[PDB]
């Protein structure tokens, strides 16, 4: 459906044009590794960023709440950014796939495996200096009927990338029991790490096909 | 000359509408000789032919023809919904005269 | 001659602005008989015809008419959002001379 | 006529269908003279071609050729799973005849 | 043969680079008669023509007019950066002899 | 029929390979009179042109010339790898012959 995710970012448009995205720590292009890690995000403390190391980056399930994490981090900024996402397979429930072990259960929040690419961004806020504007500045690169046709991923496509410790006691509960890669419980770091690189791999082919594909929808055999 | 596909489909004979309301399942496509055309299907398995071009088009529809087989591959890639088909049903499968994207 | 599609629309008889600031709701195209054309709709019901190819049209249209077609297809498959559209406003429907994009 | 790639294939000699079921993994063209041509393969090394245009190819097959071409650059930019090809097994590498992409 | 841009404008009297490093910030077609060309416009408010075909140009360049145009609509469609743009400054608006595209 | 750019290459006396693995850094296209072409560079300086159309050209690499700067722009814009380009190089900068793309 056509719900909205909100982020908080100092990093302006022109960047996020140029980065294909909102990227995490490291990642500096969306198709260009890098340790991608559900549960090691989420307790990432926060430091000058919305939560954006190991892989991910975070969101909020409305305006409200991405404003209010904005003050926390951000306050310091004269100009920062409040960005309007649409939800789609990217993205994971974190209260849901980690469960019981969701480090910030309070904060309920949603994470994009990867970044969150241009195109899914809807548009954006400017927020000078504290003060939240009225007007929302419209994403070209935005696709609404692409994207408001996809939501979240389920936690059940999340329970195996959920990236706790081999030791970790989620391993031998449900509902992670099912779902656990090879070596995690009862070579498991190294097995989240590439079936997240996996997932990740799959999904930018699909965003590489609506987004490449409105690119070439200009050519005319008829004409040589 | 008509506001729409419906309109548009009334003023030719041996012809018909579907409304599917769905991106295109399949888009194939061929260059073996006397069979150089485009097919495609929907989920519910309605098949659909742009026609090999021959002594029943005329030769202004010769350019439209070839826009139609870039519209339904680009439309199959970018998962577009189409709203409707005008088609002539007196062809195996029935061959398309136009079509409508909407929503 | 003219840097803008208004000043454009201003050298020709029977023309008009359309201002629409609105990515194109709907795109139908007709291979069929003499009716080798495109329809674009937007969200306020308005609609707009490419003309089939005829004997209005002088021989360096012709080309500029297939480009328009590509246009339209493309900027529907984007959700690009279209500024004005100059018109034909003596057919029906009003019959795109150009168009404009910011 | 034909409604399906399986179909279309068997109404030629020298042909089989490829089911790839997975994007293209390399392209290549060329402009050189007498090698005007497409290459594609997957990754563990099936290749295909589409071929020079020449006498083994009738008039109307020169369109759907250059087509063919332009299918194939989109499907590998794009990451698009291709379902089969129908190949003419008579040349190396097997020259493309017809593509399906299924999704 | 030129290795870029500014020395293929060197090899052209009235021409001049106008240095962007910007999205186009509008694009105009026209199917017009007698005015079958584009604009394109920039944030800093210079604007350029691709000019309408006419006896100006010799044959070789009417199949690269059709092209720039193509180039201006997709680098105006995905927000391409355009670096430089040559132009002819005996026009008015100055008239794209070429473009370049970089980060 | 060759296999691969590499094959395709060592069939001309006068061509070599440059092994690129990485994205075009800009390209550049003219419609000025004989110098119709275009130009691709990358980040580390190597600089490619696909020629003006003449006189060493046979009529079947006329299409293919056209498609080549098609492919360079979309393969700039989407930022895909260009694996290998088979080039003459009796010209400066050295003229493209073939391109592969992939990862
Ligand atoms: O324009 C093509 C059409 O031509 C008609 O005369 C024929 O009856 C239709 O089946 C269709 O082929
Ligand atoms: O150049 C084409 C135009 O020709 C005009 O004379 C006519 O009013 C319009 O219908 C339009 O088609
Ligand atoms: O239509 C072209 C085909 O023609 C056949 O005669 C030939 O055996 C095939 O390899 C293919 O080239
Ligand atoms: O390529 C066409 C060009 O021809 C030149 O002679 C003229 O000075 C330019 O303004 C431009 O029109
Ligand atoms: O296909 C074009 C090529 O033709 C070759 O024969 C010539 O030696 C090369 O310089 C190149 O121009
Ligand atoms: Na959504």
């Amino acid at each position: 459906n056509d719900d909205k995710l909100y982020r908080a970012d100092s990093r302006p448009p022109d960047e996020i044009k140029q980065s294909g995205g909102l990227m995490p720590r490291g990642q500096s292009e969306y198709f260009d590794q890098m340790n991608i890690n559900l549960y090691d995000h989420a307790r990432g403390t926060q430091t000058g960023f919305v939560r954006h190391d190991d892989g991910y980056v975070s969101t909020s399930i409305s305006l409200r709440s991405a404003h209010l994490v904005g003050q926390t981090i951000l306050s310091g900024h004269s100009t920062y950014y409040i960005y309007v996402i649409a939800t789609a397979p990217n993205m994971f429930n974190v209260n849901d796939v980690l469960g019981a072990y969701s480090p910030h259960p309070d904060e309920q929040e949603v994470s994009a495996l990867g970044g969150i690419p241009y195109s899914q961004i809807y548009g954006w806020y400017r927020v000078h200096f504290g003060v939240l504007d009225e007007q929302l500045h419209r994403n070209r690169g935005y696709r609404d009927r692409y994207y408001s046709n996809l939501d979240i991923a389920p936690a059940a496509d999340g329970y195996g990338l959920a990236g706790f410790p081999p030791e970790h006691r989620a391993w031998r509960e449900e509902p992670w029991i099912h779902h656990a890669p090879p070596g995690c419980g009862n070579t498991c770091d190294e097995k989240t790490q590439s079936l997240g690189v996996k997932f990740l791999d799959e999904y930018q082919s699909k965003v590489k096909r609506q987004i490449f594909s409105g690119y070439q929808s200009d050519i005319d055999t008829h004409n040589r | 000359t008509p506001q729409n596909i419906t309109d548009l489909c009334a003023e030719y004979h041996n012809t018909q509408i579907h409304t599917l309301n769905d991106k295109i399942f399949s888009y194939t496509e061929s260059l073996a000789g006397k069979r150089e055309m485009a097919i495609i299907t929907f989920k519910n398995g309605a098949t659909f032919q742009v026609e090999v071009p021959g002594s029943q088009h005329i030769d202004s529809q010769k350019k439209a023809i070839e826009r139609m087989k870039d519209t339904l591959r680009i439309a199959y890639l970018t998962e577009a919904k189409v709203e409707k088909l005008c088609v002539w049903n007196n062809k195996t499968p029935h061959a398309i005269a136009a079509i409508s994207m909407a929503n």
